[PDB]
């Protein structure tokens, strides 16, 4: 029964078939901005079926020797569709967001993904006291590979990285996962182009492997945002 | 309280507190503009709202700018004053500003 | 109207208006008010509910910090070759506000001021060869204005008949008095547009009114064989304030402690004809994100 | 804390919330 | 455009007004950077006399 | 009292003060499509304050023999602002219009401008059997120039052309003409790139004149577009 | 409504026609001292309509590069009429000002005038460390001339000096300015020869202009004062 | 569903269980749940009612411990011939959590923390002979980011017309100063992935918000004729702490105090490729009785 | 024992023992 979900936002819908039950980040789902807790005075464009539908970036190949695949967000969605569109012609954003990871293969391979949301992914670098530079960071819709994942790019712990929003994609058991992110920082609302709010990593945790005939397997990874504002209307930089 | 928007050179004391616009012979012309930083020696420091506010180091809340015009009665004239939130550069044409 | 405010005021939503005989955004400067114009009424709002609480610009709060207000080292040891103008162990200060410009500029801020004002004095000893720092008793005499101020450190005014002496050593925590309100008026004179006496020869802008008193601080103990720098600092809080008729602020540099006389800084921020440092033109913008 | 028996002994009176901007701020009689 | 006739002066002015509105709020309070003094003002030691 | 008037659209506000009492068009205001009317059935995107609120167009030069100007409507904005992102990345586009025109001279400066809104002002060429090409209508936000503004450049008349909604800036009276047009097609949407709705005319019946000194006097065109609906989300062409 | 203002008090009347609505400063209206702020004991003599009238003093020339221009209250009407009379005559006095400032031009001038009143305006001398004299202050009726108006003579700023009691003659609008002062002082009685609480400045933050004939444009200051009272009787200094 | 928790829970008693369709044991990793299989479910269990109180881990408990977060030495002494790169009777720091390690693997536990900071300032002085301990007065002034501090231990900006000082000698108890939550967000953030300006030339990770501010702290006393070094130790606790998002702790050592950079150990443990000090093999005990 | 004027100059509130755990261990949606 949980193995079956349709997600259907926007004009964009995903059905699959052998899935986990979904994770909702921290028991959180995502919601607009209260009245209460608001800062910004000017009425917010919430532009809904437009920018809350799936965005599906360009597919990783999964191989012998990877290490790990990131993508930071809201940055590695900045420069698509109408949410884009939106990022760059307002100074302030507030969305959560809902990750669909996909990969599948045969009953002869083997192979597990950890597929972690961390938020507030600060990496550091290595063999150097110079911290990373923009480009380091800000890689945008192809995203990063880890260098070591072991200590997930900032001296900490690979082990320890599922007190974060998670999920795995064991290729025995399910072949996707799915992650809902609500809204995650200090500030109510935050400038998109400067800050990054979550990191979705993909890890190899248990490599590929098989023994029958070699075909590329391919994870997909589509990113819905949910419940866009957008505040301080401007041009476009 | 007045902002000293011709804080230039050549300027000297109350021609400070005065922007003098003229007539133009080209459309869409850029008049001046006004830097938001309270904090920063600009054309808000000197004033109520910015002397006050250099005592403190966090501020919060809307301002207000009001511009009143000094020529004469037969004097017509339209202008556009545009805000724009912070991100990039300040908008130089009119097409940018309004925005 | 009068209203207590305690947090920011909040914002109201608003909608799209197109009404002939209501220009909200036109404004009267002539008239010397301030434009009413609302955020509501130029842009489209949404509903926020300010949280904001107002209660550090409040003038009790804006004005009540210890400030320094007299300075004093002077030596202390045997005086007896020591010139006549120098402090043989003991001086004098006329209180004032006008001496140290943190406070000065803060304070005159306003035309009127009625307040208390807590008093903490701080002593602190250096060596004037190192064979240790003595705990001194000091006294802090505090002698009205005009009245008769000791002329030695060991003179019969020191014995404080009715003038309120502290006596305190340098190893206590510093002294601490609360001076009343003083003046003989409702309030204190920041600003005095006046002279102080009935004939044409006399002082503009010094109330005397506005002046506290003096205080007459001397060490008690007799001279060590060796000699001491001693500093006395003097901390003024006010409290209980009111504060009447807010002022422009001094943007030019104080000269002079007497007068509100103004030279001005030789370029510009803060010079005589230029207060904010200078641009380029007025359509350039000096921090401009590239 | 007061134990003087004088009133202007004590602490600092941080409670005054009351404001009128509209004698700075609208002086105007109509 | 700015247009006057031939007897109203070319040249008019603007005069530019800023105040804050009754949302707005300031904390965390510090010295001006506006005042300072790198020695005693005139007369500050005759207070001393 | 209808002298002064403040329009306020999102962030985007103007106030007038030597005006005349605004006109709406054949009594309509605009509105969003209801149910009963729509056609489309995916659910419109709706971006209110990011779309609905003043746009700015280049100022023209009233000058000695000028002939007239056109805008045509929606092609004059389709690249401007929020607007023009919904519209190039939808395929159905629904909105009226608020248009606001600008033109002041002194106390010794006469002349009368008709500010007339044409639909679907089909135009004609002269003295040719061609029709007009892209090129000839599709100007965008520079718009045109009347050729024959006496015939409307459509054979029909300039002096009947106050059946259509229009007002007068007349130097004397007035500095500002103001124009709510509703949404005006026989489809409920259409797509904006290949039709106009509306067409503002400005047309100079009585020429400027003056014998004081020779100032610029600029005609400056606002338009505000109002209840946007976009259907048939997609990419940008 | 607000530009038409007759001013009665006594024998005097103003009538004005482009006006302001008159400033009250901080929200206080004029009254005699009541009995429960009362110092000095004896009757004291209020003469009313002998003193509560307009006094006119001589007007200035408003030129070219002009500074400015003070008046200090009540020294600039200790000589003038009943009320310099009542001055010389006792010790003490309390009253409160209206002080209307006339300056009118034609339609083709420009300029304004900020007319501000100030509370205890202690003045400063440039470039020197000695205080000002008797003689730079109290000047009398002929009142004084700012000699750096953009520091408003003490160290101050002219830009933040609308937070005393002011109003603008803008040439455009205006020809008049009118401020009801109230008594400010910390005593509830003065000696009115050697203390002034209130000046009244008048300063061009933008200068005259035109391009037709040259006339001579003139300030005039019309001062009433309002509830005086005059304690201890002597004879006269 | 949130309850309160204030001892570890009871087991209860279980039997002999064989049922068809009931598998407790049995879970799935994959949904990213942790296993909810109880002692009970597993192994026959009795009625143990747990008196262990949990109170021990509160992050109120596990944070508010007093930690050093700043430690400076400086030579208090007649400063004329020094360079001027040294301390010269005085000292800036602007307070941060990252230097001294213990505190901060402890604080980047957590993604975001909410906490008010008492400061502990301890000085301790030695002699630069013998001749004794001078007891000296030092001031501790609360500077905000980026604003003046001062260049010269005689300098005006010590006046402290608003900005806080405390004054305090080394004879007393050390001086405690409470500091609030002084972010402009709602909570200070640990870890920041993200540049502080629009310009693509500002420094990753580090949010000036997080910033608390400078502690400028100088010696009031002038110099003696000998010199003393004057270590000013500050011990920084947290109080009535909100924390957010727990994180993985820092396996490998810090580097900087400015980034997340990491090295690692040359052999495990806590080694780049081996945080976990090696076994010969899966299937070696390591500490097995004998 | 608090005699300051200020709520944040208190000592530490040690008195917290809501718990829920389902946020990290359980956030899985059915």
């Amino acid at each position: 029964s949980d193995r079956v979900l349709q997600l259907k936002l926007g004009n964009s819908a995903i059905v699959t078939q052998e899935a986990a039950n979904y994770c909702c980040a921290y028991g959180e789902w995502p919601n607009y901005l209260p009245d209460h807790e608001a800062v910004a005075i000017d009425k917010p464009t919430q532009p809904e079926t437009a920018t809350d539908r799936f965005y599906t970036l360009k597919s990783v190949k999964w191989e012998a020797g990877s290490t790990g695949w990131w993508w930071k967000l809201p940055d590695a969605l900045n420069n698509i569709g109408m949410f884009g569109q939106n990022v760059q012609h307002h100074y302030l954003y507030r969305s959560g967001f809902l990750i669909h990871v996909q990969c599948n293969a045969t009953r002869f391979h083997q192979g597990a993904l950890l597929v972690v949301a961390i938020p507030e992914h600060q990496r550091g670098a290595h063999n150097t006291n110079t911290s990373p530079g923009f480009d380091d960071i800000m890689k945008g819709e192809e995203g990063g590979t880890f260098n070591h994942p072991y200590v997930l790019d900032d001296g900490t712990s690979l082990a320890c990285a599922t007190i974060f929003p998670h999920q795995w994609i064991n290729l025995r058991t399910n072949n996707s996962a799915t992650i809902v992110l609500p809204w995650m920082n200090a500030a109510p609302m935050d400038f998109p182009l400067r800050h990054n709010q979550w990191t979705l990593a993909i890890i190899p945790v248990v490599p590929l492997g098989t023994r029958t005939m070699s075909s590329m397997v391919p994870i997909t990874v589509s990113i819905a945002p949910m419940c866009c504002e957008f505040n301080g209307l401007r041009h476009a930089i | 309280s007045m902002m000293e928007i011709n804080n230039t050179e050549s300027a000297v004391g109350m021609e400070r507190l005065k922007v003098d616009i003229s007539a133009l012979t080209d459309v869409d012309q850029l008049l001046f503009n006004i830097p938001l930083d309270i904090q920063l020696d600009g054309p808000l420091r000197n004033t109520l709202v910015g002397n006050i506010s250099r005592y403190y180091t966090h501020w919060s809340g809307s301002l207000e700018m009001t511009f009143m015009f000094c020529g004469s009665f037969m004097a017509t004239g339209k202008l556009i004053l545009c805000y724009t939130p912070p991100g990039g550069s300040c908008p130089t044409t009119r097409e940018t500003a309004m925005l | 109207i009068e209203s207590i405010i305690k947090t920011a005021t909040d914002t109201v939503k608003s909608e799209i208006n197109a009404e002939l005989g209501v220009v909200p955004s036109l404004n009267a400067v002539e008239t010397g008010a301030t434009s009413n114009t609302e955020p509501e009424e130029a842009i489209q709002t949404r509903t926020v509910i300010n949280q904001h609480g107002v209660s550090e610009t409040l003038v009790e709060n804006f004005l009540s910090r210890a400030a320094l207000v007299s300075k004093r080292s002077f030596e202390y040891k045997d005086h007896t070759s020591s010139a006549a103008q120098t402090d043989k162990n003991f001086f004098k200060w006329t209180i004032n506000t006008r001496s140290f410009v943190q406070l000065r500029r803060k304070l005159e801020l306003f035309t009127y001021l009625r307040f208390d004002a807590e008093i903490t004095i701080l002593t602190t000893v250096a060596v004037n060869t190192y064979m240790g720092l003595p705990n001194l008793t000091l006294q802090a005499m505090f002698v009205p204005t005009g009245a008769l101020t000791p002329e030695k450190q060991d003179s019969f005014h020191w014995q404080s008949g009715s003038n309120a002496s502290v006596f305190f050593k340098i190893s206590d925590p510093p002294a601490r008095m609360t001076i009343p309100f003083m003046c003989i008026n409702s309030a204190y004179s920041v600003f005095y547009d006046g002279f102080a006496g009935f004939e044409k020869s006399g002082l503009y802008g010094i109330n005397p009114a506005d002046t506290i008193g003096n205080l007459c601080v001397r060490i008690v103990n007799e001279h060590q064989p060796v000699g001491f720098t001693v500093t006395v600092r003097v901390y003024m809080k006010p409290k209980h304030i009111k504060a009447w008729a807010p002022r422009p602020p001094r943007t030019l540099p104080y000269m002079s402690i007497a007068n509100a006389n103004y030279k001005g800084k030789k370029r510009a921020p803060n010079a005589l004809n230029a207060i904010i440092g200078n641009r380029d033109s007025v359509k350039t913008m000096p921090h401009n994100i590239v | 804390i007061n134990f003087y028996k004088d009133s202007y002994a004590a602490s600092a009176s941080k409670q005054d919330f009351s404001q009128d901007p509209s004698k700075f701020t609208e002086p105007v009689v109509e | 455009n700015l247009i006057v006739p031939s007897e109203s002066s070319d040249t008019c002015s603007l005069i530019g007004f800023i105040a804050a509105k009754d949302d707005f709020s300031l904390r965390l309070m510090r010295d001006s950077p506006d005042i300072g003094q790198i020695d005693h003002l005139h007369a500050a030691e005759a207070a001393y006399q």
